[PDB]
């Protein structure tokens, strides 16, 4: 079926990235030793 | 306001008639020791804190609701209401309808809730931090409890407490005078007249206001000292009933916020005009009545920077906190912006530039210079302690002294103990106690009959003592003061024990020694005494102090004593930065011109090369009157000359001089200097610590009062309080004042940049008739949802390296929002961001089947919900929702492109003068915003269900990188622009783009 | 008037003439370089996609079923007695049907005759220009029973017997596959031709199924659908005069002056449906012959 683009792959990649960036931002804003 | 002389004269009932025994038995207080701490706490918990009832505080559920239903949120609320109403209208019509209008309304409501919550969070942070200053340095009251005198919080004062106030002290509460010695209070705030009225324990008048044994609340002790007993506290005070209901503050206008309000009203007017014009345009374009309000809301949102006021509040409170942490307490929020515009700083020499820690180092007696005060190694002095003249010098230096040592000090040395008196008197005490003996015995033998304190009228001290010897005429007069003035009041000098007439040679030698010690940066004091003849003044003679009868002139000069007072540590660096920032610093002291000149030259006030008229005359051996007045860049104006000068001469000296130093200037003359400085069109900052400085502190643009040695009058009469009295703190505050302007402008340049890329899609959609590239839901998620944190991150940026290398700013011409700022946000960066978003839009549409050229004019059939046969560039047929999904994917891509270009815009906005590589990414909140907005966009694009909720669909990977070149282009362009501005100051680039 | 213009330094609206020209020239080189870089990026982007095949096609899949004439809200209501109440529908039907007359398909190089009955798909090969243009399977309007624009120009609208021609969304590189006889147990009864993609019109509610009347399906070879021999489509670059297969439906013996919503649905393996897009695979038409 050359009419179906695997959207679950991109969706999971984007969600994983969003979670990673959110955890990093949370660590930066709530930094323990990043002064 | 008929609240004075009418609502005060009748509400009055006191106990001034009660005697010491009646007062003691009524209030129950130890007149000689004060109440016990236990009783003090008992009364504090019984009557309540010594304060006025505060105004009602709005609860937490009031501000939140008032923000939720605010002004801007009202448009979104009405939009959501219209959407819900349209969904109900569609539910009554055709069965099985869609939930598009319902989802749109729910989205608008969720957006309103999030916006209100974030705004309330920031407003709560601002109000909570602002309140932190009211409890930074509370006002203290010196009370006497359990015999000991201690300083406690003003609100901890209870009725009956034994309170003691002195010159410059604020009256804690209504008191009943018990003991007083020449106390003068100012009832200007009470009766109106500023004439100081004396206060005495004796009952003088039955009226409480006219009596002399009562001190009222809010008044201040101008001169003297007294002890009273609290008769009324808190709201019960006489002045309290008036100050709680008739002394409320008015509507003080803050220009830093007013300018933003004006710019906000103009941008709001233009935004609403474009919104209504587009509303009618869309209505004419055969569009739904609800879609017209949707386009209107989107345009207003993307064109009105609704967080500007919040950004201003955040920047102001943050810098206020910064100044507070750096020994600069701003009493009001307006002074925080006046500091950045400071151009003339009239500081004092003793107390601010120096540490006021004097130490006796050199002396002059027997026509010789003597160093002394050995390093407490019992080495004594460099001369013999048996010198006859030295005895007559130490005698008048210890007897005329008024300072004494406190208790619990006989276990540690004299060079590290505590004293009670003048710094000069403390140095003299530590000197005569380290090389002569004990002053407790010398002052006891020579019993003092009458003493004249230091007065501006006399300009000298005085003390008459009976001598217990046998070959003296039972009377010894001792006095110290200005060495020059003490010299003119004497006819003889003591040389190795023999008194000889003071000839011209001795006076010339004295002048040489004075110039020698004064050029060393030391304050010199003159001393003299006289053995009044016994024939004229017998043993029973009574010297009158009020009616001077004893001889005041023709005394016997004994010697000079000089002490060292080193300047503060960062003072040389502070004046260097001030000279490097175009801020004129003026020294205002009451010391001798030689000492003031030497200290000014040493601390950096008078840098190398600059000479005064006197220096030029001495260098070319010509009379000072022959020298050209304009040939001296610096000058040392004497007090006598300032008194006999006119406004013209004042403007002349203050205009054609770069380094001015006013010596022997009384503290009252500071007002004239401040007026003359303001007359030259300069924002003046003046330092004050005494009570006489108040006119100068109130008249000046920025009154800085000493927080340690400064009295309550100066603190309440000033605009800023120096927590450490260090001059370097003023420069630090000026720098932070410039920092608020810098960060506010950088933040504005960023919040306004997002306007062009967010509003251009509609303009092209209407002029080029291409499918809508950016939707309203996307615009809301951008402005109100992602750039909420980045817009504030620009406030936490640090200062550039050129913050202290630029000229001061004048508020009359330099404003925040200027033409160069708009030319940057709307003309250069905005255009690049819009092109980047459009590029990604064309990429998506071309990759899905619609070539960029073919898209022109297709919007008519694109929005048509029944033409489900749209032919693409390849000839394929698309339905309505099929192509609408692509348009929405384009909206999401445009949003991602917006975030991408926002990264570069935020980075380049961190600095406006230096390169991003010099400033660095030390801003943690900025990086946090950089990560959070990208993560939020990624979530809004990849979260499941968003395709049917927010109409945002997943974005393919090969698209997230479409706007990268535009981001890099913005970055390189801003860096090269800043590079050209750095390499060519005052150039066209600077005069055209430097906002 | 001072801000409007001042004669001291020749300042107009706020700035002098020299600065006016300086900013005009700077803004011209700037906006020019920006639009030039924009066009450059646009061309670099165009050099990525192909000219005879789009880089992404999942957005147009499955194809959507459409009807002719295009009517607002898919409502076809007219007065059979009125000679003008149906003029719009016939006008839009003819505007599209004229492209299928025997006169348009004259040239033999571009128009080739394909099987008069459902046959196998005519795969032209590869999506390139190696063979230049491609032939187009001719389609005579006569394949439509009574509504062809040859014998009856009213198409039935004059006697209250509408003919709503059905059409399949053209998609490049799509190979339709009709349902197999093995799974034939849910869709209604219709001719089973493995070489034709069928379509069946039904009512929408219990009232519609009763008041519709008698469906008369017209298509190539008498089969209710589209012959598989007319696919795949190679786009406007390879087959510019490509004619898509057609099929019409006649609604005879219908209730007069009553709104009836009918739904024609296409079946097949690669033909799906959607809850939000009511035109993907199936479509609904509302008719009312108010005589
Ligand atoms: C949609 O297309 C179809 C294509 O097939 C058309 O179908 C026609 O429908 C009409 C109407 O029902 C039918 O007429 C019936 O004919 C019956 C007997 O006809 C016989 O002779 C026909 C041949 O002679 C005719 O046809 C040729 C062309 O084919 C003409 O040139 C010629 O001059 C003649 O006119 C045979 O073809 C047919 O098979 C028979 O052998 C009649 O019994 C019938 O009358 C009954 O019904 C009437 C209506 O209620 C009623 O009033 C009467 O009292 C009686 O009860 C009716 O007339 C055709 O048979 C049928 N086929 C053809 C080929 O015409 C259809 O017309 C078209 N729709 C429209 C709207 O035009
Ligand atoms: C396909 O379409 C046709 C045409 O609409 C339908 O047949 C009927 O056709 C006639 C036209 O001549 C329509 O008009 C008239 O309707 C009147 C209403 O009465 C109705 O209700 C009574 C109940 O008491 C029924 O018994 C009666 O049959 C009607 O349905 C009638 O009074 C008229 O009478 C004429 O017809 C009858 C029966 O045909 C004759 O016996 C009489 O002598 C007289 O000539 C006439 O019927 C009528 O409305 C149409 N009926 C409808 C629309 O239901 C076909 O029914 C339709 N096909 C299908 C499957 O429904
Ligand atoms: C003070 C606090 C601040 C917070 C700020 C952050 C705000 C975050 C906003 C929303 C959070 C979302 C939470 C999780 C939502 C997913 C729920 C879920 O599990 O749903 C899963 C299903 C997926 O189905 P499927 O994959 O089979 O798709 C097939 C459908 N087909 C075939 C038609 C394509 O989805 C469905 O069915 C139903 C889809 C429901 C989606 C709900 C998303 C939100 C909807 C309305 C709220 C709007 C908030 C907007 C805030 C924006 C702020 C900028
Ligand atoms: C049918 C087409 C309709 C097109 C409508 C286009 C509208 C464009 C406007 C978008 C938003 C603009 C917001 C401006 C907000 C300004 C706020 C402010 O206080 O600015 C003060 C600033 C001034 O700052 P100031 O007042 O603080 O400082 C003044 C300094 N002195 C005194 C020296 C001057 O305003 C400006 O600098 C001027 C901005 C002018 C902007 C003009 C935009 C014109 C738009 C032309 C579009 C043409 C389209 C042609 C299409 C053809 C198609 C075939
Ligand atoms: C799975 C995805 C994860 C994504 C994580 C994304 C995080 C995004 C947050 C920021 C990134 C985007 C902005 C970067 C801004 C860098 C600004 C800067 O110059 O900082 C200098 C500064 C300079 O300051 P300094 O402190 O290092 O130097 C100071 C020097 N003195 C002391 C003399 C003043 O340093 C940094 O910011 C350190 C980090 C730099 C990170 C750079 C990343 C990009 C690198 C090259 C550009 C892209 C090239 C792409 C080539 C592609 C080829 C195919
Ligand atoms: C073949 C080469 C390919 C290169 C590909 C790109 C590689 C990455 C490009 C840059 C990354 C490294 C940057 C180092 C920057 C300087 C760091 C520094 O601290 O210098 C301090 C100096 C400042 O020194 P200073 O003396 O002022 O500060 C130090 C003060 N003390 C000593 C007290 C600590 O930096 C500068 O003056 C910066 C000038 C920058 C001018 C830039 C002009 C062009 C605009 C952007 C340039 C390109 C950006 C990247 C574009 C990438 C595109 C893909
Ligand atoms: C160093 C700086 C300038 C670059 C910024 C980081 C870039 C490379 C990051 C930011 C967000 C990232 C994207 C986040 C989510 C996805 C979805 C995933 O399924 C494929 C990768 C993709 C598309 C990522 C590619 C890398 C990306 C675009
Ligand atoms: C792409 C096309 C249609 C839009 C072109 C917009 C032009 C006509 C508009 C857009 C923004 C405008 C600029 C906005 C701000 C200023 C600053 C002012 O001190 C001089 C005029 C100047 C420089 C304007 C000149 C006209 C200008 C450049
Ligand atoms: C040294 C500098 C100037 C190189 C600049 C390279 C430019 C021309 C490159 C860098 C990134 C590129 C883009 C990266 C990703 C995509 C998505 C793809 O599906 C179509 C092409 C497109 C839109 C590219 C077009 C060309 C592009 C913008
Ligand atoms: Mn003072
Ligand atoms: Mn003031
Ligand atoms: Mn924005």
């Amino acid at each position: 079926d050359p009419f179906y683009y695997d959207y679950e792959t991109v969706r999971n990649g984007g969600l994983i990235f969003a979670a990673l960036a959110f955890i990093v931002g949370l660590i930066i804003i709530l930094s323990k030793r990043l002064r | 306001e008929r609240d004075m002389d009418e609502l005060k004269k009748e509400v009055s009932m006191d106990d001034h008639k009660l005697s010491l025994d009646e007062l003691h038995r009524k209030y129950g207080t130890d007149l000689s020791r004060g109440l016990t701490p236990a009783r003090a706490a008992e009364i504090l918990a019984r009557d309540g804190p010594n304060a006025l009832t505060p105004p009602p505080t709005t609860p937490e559920w009031v501000k939140f609701c008032r923000q939720l239903f605010g002004g801007f949120s009202m448009l979104l609320w009405i939009g959501a209401i219209l959407c819900f109403l349209a969904y109900g209208i569609q539910a009554a019509t055709e069965e099985e309808p869609q939930n598009d209008n319902l989802y749109l309304g729910v989205v608008l409501s969720a957006v309103v809730i999030i916006t209100g919550c974030f705004s309330y969070y920031q407003e709560a942070k601002s109000s909570k931090i602002m309140e932190s200053f009211k409890n930074m340095v509370p006002q203290q009251a010196l009370v006497i409890r359990n015999g000991e005198k201690m300083s406690i919080n003003a609100e901890e004062v209870v009725v009956g407490d034994l309170v003691e106030v002195k010159g410059g002290d604020r009256i804690p509460a209504d008191l009943r005078i018990i003991s007083a010695n020449g106390c003068k209070v100012d009832n200007s705030s009470l009766t109106g007249e500023s004439e100081p009225q004396t206060r005495s324990p004796d009952f003088t008048n039955e009226n409480p206001l006219e009596t002399r044994n009562i001190a009222f609340f809010s008044t201040n002790c101008v001169e003297g000292t007294a002890r009273g007993i609290v008769v009324y506290t808190g709201d019960r005070t006489v002045m309290g009933r008036i100050a709680t209901l008739a002394s409320g503050l008015e509507g003080g206008q803050t220009p830093i916020a007013a300018e933003i309000e004006h710019f906000i009203h103009i941008i709001t007017g233009v935004a609403v005009f474009l919104g209504v014009s587009f509303f009618i345009l869309s209505l004419i374009l055969e569009y739904t009545w609800l879609e017209a309000v949707i386009f209107l809301i989107g345009i207003i949102v993307a064109n009105v920077p609704e967080g500007l006021l919040a950004t201003v509040t955040v920047c102001l409170t943050l810098t206020a906190k910064r100044m507070a942490r750096k020994n600069c307490l701003v009493k009001n929020l307006e002074a925080v912006e006046t500091l950045g515009s400071t151009s003339t700083i009239c500081s004092d020499k003793t107390g601010t530039l120096t540490q006021n820690r004097m130490t006796v180092a050199h002396m002059w007696f027997d026509n010789q210079i003597h160093e002394a005060d050995t390093t407490e190694n019992q080495s004594g002095v460099s001369f013999d302690k048996t010198s006859a003249t030295w005895l007559a010098l130490s005698r008048i230096a210890g007897l005329c002294n008024r300072a004494v040592f406190q208790a619990n000090q006989e276990n540690l040395p004299i060079l590290k103990r505590a004293v009670a008196g003048d710094a000069s008197e403390s140095a003299l005490l530590k000197c005569i106690e380290l090389c002569c003996g004990s002053v407790k015995e010398m002052r006891e033998r020579y019993t003092k009959i009458v003493e004249i304190p230091f007065n501006s009228t006399n300009k000298y001290q005085l003390s008459i003592h009976k001598n217990p010897n046998t070959a003296e005429p039972r009377h010894l007069l001792v006095m110290k003061g200005a060495p020059e003035r003490i010299l003119d009041r004497c006819s003889s000098i003591l040389i190795h024990g023999k008194e000889q007439p003071l000839d011209e040679e001795l006076k010339d030698a004295f002048q040489n020694a004075y110039l020698e010690l004064g050029g060393l940066g030391e304050r010199v004091l003159g001393f003299c005494h006289l053995f009044l003849p016994d024939e004229q003044f017998p043993e029973g003679f009574q010297f009158d102090t009020d009616d001077v009868n004893f001889p005041l002139d023709n005394l016997c000069f004994v010697g000079l004593i000089s002490m060292i007072d080193p300047p503060r540590a960062a003072v040389p660096d502070a004046v260097g930065k001030c000279r490097s920032a175009g801020i004129k610093v003026i020294m205002v002291t009451g010391d001798h011109p030689i000492t003031a000149k030497a200290i000014a030259k040493g601390v950096g006030i008078i840098s190398e090369g600059n000479e005064t008229v006197e220096d030029i005359a001495a260098r070319l051996n010509i009379p000072v009157s022959q020298v050209n007045p304009r040939d001296a860049k610096a000058c040392v104006v004497h007090g006598s000359d300032l008194k006999d000068m006119t406004s013209e001469q004042l403007d002349d000296i203050l205009k054609y001089h770069t380094e001015i130093v006013f010596a022997r200037t009384s503290p009252q003359q500071k007002l004239i200097i401040v007026e003359g400085c303001q007359r030259q069109g300069a924002i003046v900052a003046v330092t004050g610590d005494g009570v006489n400085d108040s006119p100068a502190l109130k008249k000046a643009d920025i009154g800085v009062a000493m927080g340690i040695a400064g009295s309550d009058v100066s603190k309440q009469a000033a605009d800023m309080i120096l927590l450490d009295d260090n001059f370097a703190s003023i420069v630090t505050g000026v720098e932070e004042g410039r920092l608020i302007f810098d960060n506010l402008k950088k933040s504005i340049a960023y919040t306004l940049t997002s306007n062009i890329p967010e509003i251009t899609p509609f303009l092209i959609f209407i002029i080029a008739n291409i499918p809508l590239p950016l939707g309203t839901v996307t615009i809301l998620c951008i402005d109100l949802g992602t750039d909420m944190v980045p817009a504030i991150s620009l406030a936490y940026e640090q200062a550039e390296s050129d913050i202290m290398k630029r000229q001061p700013r004048n508020p009359k011409t330099d404003k925040l929002v200027n033409e160069r700022l708009i030319s940057m946000a709307y003309g250069q960066i905005g255009m690049i961001q819009a092109l980047g978003g459009f590029f990604t839009y064309f990429v998506i549409l071309a990759e899905n089947g619609f070539l960029p050229i073919h898209l022109l004019g297709l919007r008519v059939n694109w929005d048509d919900r029944w033409i489900n046969d749209v032919e693409d560039s390849y000839g394929q047929q698309w339905t309505y929702e099929q192509r609408k999904i692509v348009e929405f994917t384009c909206h999401t891509a445009f949003f991602v492109s917006i975030v991408v270009v926002q990264w570069a815009d935020l980075v380049i906005c961190k600095t406006r003068r230096n390169s991003v590589f010099q400033q660095g990414m030390k801003n943690k909140i900025l990086i946090f915003g950089l990560f959070e907005e990208t993560a939020l966009a990624a979530f809004l694009s990849y979260c499941p269900g968003m395709g049917v909720a927010l109409r945002m669909y997943p974005l393919k990977p090969t698209w997230w990188f479409c706007a990268f070149p535009y981001s890099l282009l913005i970055f390189v362009y801003d860096e090269v622009r800043k590079l050209i501005i750095r390499r060519r100051p005052g150039g066209w680039v600077e005069k055209e783009t430097y906002y | 008037k001072k801000f409007i213009w001042n004669s001291e330094k020749k300042e107009f609206l706020g700035r002098t003439g020299g600065s006016w020209f300086k900013i005009l020239l700077f803004y011209v080189i700037f906006y020019g370089c920006l639009a030039g870089i924009f066009i450059g990026t646009i061309q670099v982007m165009l050099l990525t996609i192909s000219e005879f095949k789009p880089t992404y096609q999942d957005r147009v899949a499955p194809p959507g079923l459409t009807q002719i004439p295009q009517s607002q809200k898919t409502e076809i209501s007219f007065r059979p007695n009125d000679p003008q109440s149906y003029e719009s529908y016939v006008v839009s039907i003819v505007r599209f049907l004229e492209k299928y007359k025997d006169l348009a398909q004259k040239d033999d190089m571009i128009f080739e005759d394909c099987g008069n009955v459902p046959s196998e798909l005519k795969e032209r090969g590869e999506y390139n220009n190696e063979r230049g243009e491609r032939k187009v399977c001719r389609f005579r309007l006569e394949w439509l029973g009574n509504c062809s624009g040859l014998n009856d120009e009213t198409y039935g609208y004059k006697d209250g017997k509408p003919c709503v021609i059905i059409k399949l969304n053209r998609v490049l590189g799509f190979k339709p596959k009709p349902p197999k006889n093995e799974s034939l147990e849910t869709y209604p009864v219709m001719k089973y031709n493995p070489y034709v993609l069928p379509v069946h019109c039904t009512g929408k509610r219990d009232e519609d199924k009763e008041k519709v009347g008698t469906m008369e399906y017209f298509g190539l070879g008498g089969y209710p659908g589209f012959p598989l021999q007319y696919y795949p489509y190679y786009g406007k670059l390879l087959q510019p005069k490509y004619l898509q297969p057609l099929m019409a439906v006649q609604f005879t013996n219908l209730t007069m002056d009553t709104e009836i919503r009918i739904e024609c649905k296409a079946y097949g393996e690669n033909i799906g449906y959607s809850e939000k897009d009511r035109f993907q695979g199936r479509f609904d038409v509302k008719i009312e012959v108010k005589s």
